[PDB]
RNA sequence: GCGGUAGUAGCAUGCUAGGGAGCAG
RNA sequence: UGACUGCUCCCUAGCAUGCUACUACCG
């Protein structure tokens, strides 16, 4: 009941009957909010309605506070006072408010539909609780406009892998790839029953196995969503630099392997969080263990948004020291068991953004902070008070998709908290581990957004592929199959004999999806290749309108290779400079 | 005094422990139950006490339940 | 309440060899304890009676209970009190007395 | 009540009308006076009582308003305020038996077990770590909650019979260290 | 309150007698005035008074009339609730044996305690304690109320399955022990 | 000059209706 | 899951009666 407007810094006991989360608006602030717009409803500890039976009033201007109770304007006993007069509205708190300079936040970007870019632009252009309002909102409209399409189901069932699907009630379909999980229940004649988890992008319907199945008839696949609770710790923590190295264990002996880890281990000595900008190979292969065994006994916490990215690192995270002390818990879902599963007791928790409890820590080093808002940087903070922060990420890993975009891509920089602070306080540590990607990738993608930072490591044998193509496009309700560069792709091959053992990504699961059937070539999707990189690579674009071909939405998945690569573009502005080797088309 | 004190925190301990899903077991509800009115009933202050302990010993034995060192740094029991 | 035992402590209350202590408390029963109760009823046995003095001191009881009147009403003159208590098995399925009052 | 136009209006026919009648005058002008004057006490009078029936009406509303939430959040905190309020009492109580079991169980020593009270009966207890063990057993007796039981059983993690000679300083770790002794009350 | 019948007349009055009096006219045409507002106001009174009690009035014959409306839609539909209980419960009553005892009675009347002792089709045994439970369901086969019974299922007051192979003198104080016993009629009734 | 009547305000008295709580058999 | 009676205190709403007051009409 008892919340907390804090803009006007004002508990309160009101909130808005018609918005996006039940907003806690004080007196003042309610009314500001019921004039600047259209809110002509709100609600206390019990709603403001006439008491009488069979009256009904919607509105609050006209409402009185009568015998212990509320009364209206068209059935009216006026033996009262206004509830809505005197530039407030009736409730506790009526004396101890301020009230708000700026009038329309609420007005501004609370009232629109929650999908322009001037939504982030203000929430960029806010304080730190606002910003968690704004985070908040933005979880809240995804799941709110998620919750209007539709639910598939299989009623008659054919062979695994090839079915047949029906759908739903005039409702329009979302976006095609395994980016939604059809994970529903099924019903036997009025409960839930065991289902599993699915995912429908190829259809006679080709379904991928997150588990092996037997489908019986009926049973429905849907993501069903709960509303994400609010939080109660702030997702970035006040740049604070240390006095000294007190409350440390130091360690006598010093990283030789790492040519860049020893001024960066004092740095973590004395700096508190610590944010860069890399491309895989950044320190987020190595670093990690650098600090681990720098640090023995510091209580360290790992994460990434999925668990086969946190294998990349767990996986010899028990090798390179002892197994002892480390662990990620698994829930039942993909996720590896490797670690010690079901132990919350352990010292260097690794763990995924999906879940984790809270007992204690003191050193944080995170992996990636991409695909989500506020939430990932402010669970992870309430989920440690920790003395040490190292936010491994990057605006430009794997930026949070905007759902059903409509209104171009915003500056890369504006991510959650720490982006837009990172390239104009300077990036946290002197880090760039090149030992596994090349100078082929990092010349262009350096010149582009990451200047200076990262190293020409290793040189290339003039391997590196080019053709000047524009190509046709041919698109889908919810993806797009290509012709022409899947086509001269195809012919490619056929051309190199060491070429086949490379990577079939698609911006929709429908480009391999279709190459299955007559070449096969294994499933990838250009959602999370979670910790999985290597060396020799088919990329493809088929449509690249505005989520592609735009900014390094997927620049890091141009950092593909160590050796070799291939990087299908069928756009003139990402070559401006690139010099791949120039040979004629077959 | 030390009499009714012993029988303000027996009625408070049967709270607390009614509150953890305890009466989901028959046996242990019963023999709770059979304390908490034999302590309620004394007249002297030893078999109030034995009884207690005995009674303390059922919430004491239950591993996760509640955190023993996080209400004893509360500025609580010692 | 440990307020107002504190309160009653703090005013010279409870001390040992007092006149006034506390002696009225909430007993907790435990899973088996309707049926124990309900088996009190071992205790009715069929009773014959001295019919020839049962019937005279009836007339001295109806004596005693003769300043009164009484007889039936209508539906309409009846007066019942707090209309939202239980109305029995299996009627407490679908609602109070007043549904059944009302409809 | 003085912020209100008709105390404005009774207030300045008064201070005419006193003035006119302290100068001395007529009859006729006192009644026509008075007859402009009266209508506007009445209408002062009025919102003088009725603007104090609203005030304590509302402060009374408000007071309900603030019982009823407190009511609402009280009963949503009840485990957490009897688990203090409990361990409050408990401080206060002061006994060394109490005492004994629950530093034992903050420590780690925790009974598996209602313990009985008879000269018989088994008591099962989980000691961790060697320190526990060298506090409380010593011999073959053992002091647990303020009494004193006989040792007859040892049994580790993997179920197997440790005799007591056994245990010792460099000597126990090398063992599974979760033990369970058994033993029985001494008269 | 504003737009009443008499009060374009009560206005009118008011304001051509208070123009005269601005007029500085004599005594007389000041008298008519005060009489003429006088009775205006007095004619007023009423109709400002008979329409509030009549408002009031309709009100609470509208709220009256709804309440009995709310009244017979919740009589509906807990009719439709007994109903349905009814003709669920009749779905259950064993026509051929019910139909079998019911014609041999001489004019069509039984003693109720006696239908579920001679037609029911399952039992429930409710157990103190293990001697109680060795005299009367021992085995796997038991004979009660001159029929034969065959055990199905034991649980105890947790509601926990319990096998009989644990049931026995030395394991008996490890049980809830109010254990509750269900068998099926054999070759008659299930 | 006195009384009657019609509204309006404050105050007091007893019932009816609604809600919250306490004790007793 | 919450029976039948009896008594008492508190708060609000309506009705009836009475007291006083302010204007107006009538004789
Ligand atoms: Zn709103
Ligand atoms: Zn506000
Ligand atoms: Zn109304």
């Amino acid at each position: 009941a008892v919340g907390a407007c804090v803009l006007c810094n004002s508990q309160t006991s009101l909130r808005c009957g018609a918005c996006i989360r039940r907003p806690f608006l004080c007196c003042k602030c309610c009314y500001d909010h019921v004039i600047s717009t259209s809110h002509k409803l709100v609600l206390s500890v019990n709603p403001y309605v006439c008491n009488a039976p069979g009256c009904d009033v919607t509105d609050v201007t006209q409402l009185y506070l009568g015998g212990m109770s509320y009364y209206c304007k068209s059935h009216k006993p006026p033996i009262s006072f206004p509830l809505c007069a005197n530039g407030q509205v009736f409730g506790l708190y009526k004396n101890t408010c301020v009230g708000s300079d700026n009038v329309t936040d609420f007005n501004a970007i609370a009232t629109c539909d929650w999908t322009n870019a001037g939504d982030y632009i203000l929430a960029n252009t806010c304080t730190e609780r606002l910003k968690l309002f704004a985070a908040e909102t933005l979880k809240a409209t995804e799941e709110t406009f998620k919750l209007s399409y539709g639910i598939a189901t299989v009623r008659e069932v054919l062979s695994d892998r090839e079915l047949h699907l029906s759908w739903e009630v005039g409702k329009p379909r979302p976006p095609l790839n395994r980016n939604y999980v059809f994970t529903g229940y099924r019903v036997t004649k009025n409960s839930k029953v065991q289902i599993g988890e699915y995912t429908f992008e190829k259809g006679a319907v080709v379904y991928r196995g997150t588990t092996t199945y037997k489908l019986n008839v009926g049973d429905y696949f849907v993501l069903t969503s709960h509303t994400v609770m609010p939080l109660s710790a702030p997702t970035l923590v006040p740049q604070e630099h240390y006095v000294r190295i007190t409350g440390l264990y130091p360690t006598l002996n010093i990283s030789d392997e790492f040519s860049s880890n020893v001024a960066n281990y004092q740095k973590v000595g004395m700096q508190k969080y610590s944010t860069l900008q890399g491309p895989p190979g950044t320190g987020k292969s190595h670093f990690a263990i650098g600090l681990a065994l720098y640090y023995p006994s510091a209580r360290i916490v790992y994460t990434a948004c999925s668990h086969a990215a946190v294998d990349a690192l767990c996986e010899k995270a028990l090798k390179y020291l002892p197994i002892d002390k480390c662990s990620r818990i698994i829930p039942a879902v993909e996720c590896f068991d490797k670690f010690k599963v079901n132990s919350t007791l352990e010292q260097y928790v690794f763990c995924t953004v999906n879940a984790l409890p809270e007992t204690t820590a003191d050193i944080v080093v995170f992996d990636e902070i991409s695909m989500a808002t506020n939430y990932d940087l402010s669970v992870v903070n309430a989920r440690l008070r920790a003395k040490h922060y190292v936010y491994i990420g990057d605006p430009a890993q794997l930026p949070a998709p905007r759902t059903l975009l409509t209104k171009g891509t915003l500056e890369p920089e504006y991510f959650n908290s720490v982006c837009r602070l990172m390239k104009t306080i300077g990036p946290d540590m002197f880090l760039g581990t090149c030992r596994r990607c090349p100078a082929e990738i990092v010349d262009t993608v350096s010149a582009l957004v990451y200047d200076n930072k990262l190293k020409a490591h290793k040189d290339k044998s003039a391997q590196c592929f080019k053709m000047f193509y524009k190509g046709v496009i041919t698109h889908d309700v919810s993806s797009a199959i290509n012709r022409p560069q899947i086509g001269v792709v195809r012919e490619f091959l056929t051309r190199n004999p060491a070429w086949r053992k490379a990577v079939f990504i698609s911006p929709y699961n429908s480009q391999n999806a279709v190459a299955s059937k007559i070449l096969g070539l294994p499933t990838q999707t250009v959602d999370s290749s979670q910790g999985s990189e290597y060396d020799y690579v088919i990329f493809t674009q088929t449509t690249e309108t505005a989520h592609s071909c735009n900014v390094n939405r997927f620049n890091v998945a141009i950092t593909r290779a160590k050796v070799g690569i291939l990087c299908i573009m069928s756009d003139r502005d990402l070559y401006d400079k690139l010099q791949f080797t120039s040979l004629e088309i077959p | 005094s030390k009499m009714s004190d012993v029988k303000c925190t027996s009625v408070v301990l049967l709270s607390v422990l009614q509150q953890l899903r305890v009466e989901s077991s028959s046996k242990l509800w019963a023999q709770c139950v059979q304390l908490h009115n034999d302590i309620l009933l004394a007249k002297d202050t030893t078999e109030a006490f034995e009884k207690m302990v005995s009674l303390l010993s059922v919430l004491l034995s239950m591993q996760g339940a509640v955190d023993i060192n996080k209400l004893c740094e509360e500025m609580l029991d010692n | 309440n440990k307020d107002f035992y504190d309160f009653a402590v703090s005013k010279g209350f409870f001390k040992e060899g007092s006149s006034v202590e506390l002696k009225h408390f909430f007993f907790a029963q435990d899973g088996n304890a309707a049926i124990s109760d309900y088996d009190y009823y071992r205790y009715n046995l069929p009773t014959m009676c001295d019919i020839r003095q049962l019937l005279f001191v009836v007339e001295v009881v109806d004596k005693y209970f003769d300043c009164y009147d009484g007889g039936c009403i209508n539906a309409n003159q009846v007066i019942v009190n707090n209309l939202d208590k239980s109305a029995g098995f299996p009627f407490n399925k679908w609602g109070k007395a007043r549904l059944y009052y009302d409809s | 009540f003085s912020s209100l136009p008709s105390y404005a209006a009774f207030a300045t026919a008064q201070e005419a009308y006193e003035q006119a009648v302290a100068n001395g005058d007529s009859e006729v002008v006192l009644k026509k006076l008075k007859k402009s004057l009266n209508v506007a006490k009445s209408e002062f009078d009025r919102d003088a009582a009725m603007q104090r029936k609203l005030e304590k009406m509302a402060d009374q509303a408000m007071t309900q308003m603030y019982k009823q939430a407190r009511s609402e959040d009280k009963r949503a905190k009840v485990t957490s305020a009897m688990q203090t309020m409990l361990f409050t009492m408990l401080r206060k109580l002061d006994n060394d038996a109490l005492n004994n079991i629950i530093n034992n169980a903050r420590d780690g020593c925790v009974p598996l077990n209602i313990i009985p009270l008879t000269t018989a009966a088994k008591l099962m207890v989980v000691i961790p770590d060697y320190n526990t063990y060298k506090n409380t057993c010593d011999g073959t007796t053992f002091t647990y909650a303020s009494a004193l039981w006989e040792i007859q059983q040892v049994v580790d993690a993997d179920s197997k019979i440790v005799q007591l000679s056994e245990i010792s300083m460099d000597n126990s770790p090398n063992l599974a260290w979760p033990l369970i002794v058994t033993a029985l009350r001494a008269n």
